[PDB]
C-alpha cells in the first residue's frame, strides 16, 4: 500500500530534479528530438508499483533510434526488431525454462505487470547520440529510487548484468534483498558468463520459497 | 551515425540497434586489450550473413572509434583495431 508517490513526493521537487526536467524540456523546445516521448518517460513506475516490485533489472539509457524505446529497460515497441542483448536474454530463458519459446517481439509490458521493474539508470537520450544525457541529473534520481526500494522493501531480486549495473548494486543490502549479478547479455560479453547464469530461474525459486508467485517469463502482447 | 564508419570498414550498410556502456576491465577481458576509458559498444546485426557487428567508440560526446568487432553465429569474433 506504499506508492512511488509516497516515497518520491519530496524528491519530485528538490533542485536537480526540476532542473533536469527543465533541461530535457528546453532541448525539446529548441527542436532536438529526444527519446522516449515524455508520456513514456516514467512508464517503469506506471506499470510496476512500489508494493509490487519482486524482481529488478537495471538498464543504462533509452534506445536512441526511432520507434524503439517506450519507457521500459530493454523492451522495444512491437513491430521493432529484437535488440541484440534482448535476443540473448531470450535464448537463456529458452535454454533454462522448459516450454519457453522465442516471442518474435520485444514488448515487455507483461513482465512489468508481474512485478518486474525494468528501470534504466538514465531516462532520456538525444535521438542518434547514445549516452547523450548522462550527467543531466538522472542517475541521481534513479540512484535514489534504488535506495528507496532497498530501505522500504524486503526480499526483492536484483538482476545486475555488467560492471556498470553491479556498481549501483553497492547500495543494496545483500541480507535484505536477493542480489544476482552476471556479465551483460551483450554479444560482446554474453558468452563470458551471461549464458547459463540461470537468473530467471533462481529469481523464481526464491520467490516461491518466499511464498511468492513466480514470474511467467513469456512476454505476451496485450489487448 | 557511426554506421558510415561501419560501412567504410566492411562495405556493410547496417543500422545500430543498441549501444552498451562497458568499463575498461570488461572489454579488456574479451578484446584482451585495455582501453583508457569506458567504451560504447554500438551493436548492429547483419541478417544477410548472420553475424553481429559491433563498433567500439569512446564515451559521449567523444565517440572516437577504438575497434570494430565481427562475431559470427559460433560466438567467435573478428577483432580489428581502428
Amino acid at each position: 500500500e506504499l506508492t512511488w508517490h509516497d516515497v518520491l513526493a519530496e524528491e519530485k521537487q528538490q533542485p536537480y530534479f526540476l532542473n533536469t526536467l527543465q533541461t530535457v524540456a528546453s532541448e525539446r523546445q529548441s527542436g532536438v528530438t529526444i527519446y522516449p516521448p515524455q508520456k513514456d518517460v516514467f512508464n517503469a513506475f506506471r506499470f510496476t508499483e512500489l508494493g509490487d516490485v519482486k524482481v529488478v533489472i537495471l538498464g543504462q539509457d533509452p534506445y536512441h533510434g526511432p520507434g524503439q524505446a517506450h519507457g521500459l529497460a530493454f523492451s522495444v515497441r512491437p513491430g521493432i526488431a529484437i535488440p541484440p542483448s534482448l535476443l540473448n536474454m531470450y535464448k537463456e530463458l529458452e535454454n533454462t525454462i522448459p516450454g519457453f519459446t522465442r516471442p518474435n517481439h520485444g514488448y515487455l509490458e507483461s513482465w512489468a505487470r508481474q512485478g518486474v521493474l525494468l528501470l534504466n539508470t538514465v531516462l532520456t537520450v538525444r535521438a542518434g547520440q547514445a549516452h547523450s544525457h548522462a550527467s543531466l541529473g538522472w542517475e541521481t534520481f534513479t540512484d535514489k529510487v534504488i535506495s528507496l526500494i532497498n530501505q522500504h522493501r524486503e526480499g526483492v531480486v536484483f538482476l545486475l548484468w555488467g560492471s556498470h549495473a553491479q556498481k549501483k548494486g553497492a547500495i543494496i543490502d545483500k541480507q535484505r534483498h536477493h542480489v544476482l549479478k552476471a556479465p551483460h547479455p551483450s554479444p560482446l560479453s554474453a558468452h563470458r558468463g551471461f549464458f547459463g547464469c540461470n537468473h530467471f530461474v533462481l529469481a523464481n525459486q526464491w520467490l516461491e520459497q518466499r511464498g511468492e508467485t513466480p514470474i511467467d517469463w513469456m512476454p505476451v502482447l496485450p489487448a | 551515425n557511426l554506421s558510415d564508419i561501419i560501412e567504410k570498414e566492411t562495405g556493410k550498410q547496417l543500422v545500430i540497434q543498441e549501444s552498451i556502456l562497458m568499463l575498461p576491465e570488461e572489454v579488456e577481458e574479451v578484446i584482451g586489450n585495455k582501453p583508457e576509458s569506458d567504451i560504447l559498444v554500438h551493436t548492429a546485426y547483419d541478417e544477410s550473413t548472420d553475424e553481429n557487428v559491433m563498433l567500439l567508440t569512446s564515451d559521449a560526446p567523444e565517440y572516437k572509434p577504438w575497434a570494430l568487432v565481427i562475431q559470427d553465429s559460433n560466438g567467435e569474433n573478428k577483432i580489428k583495431m581502428l
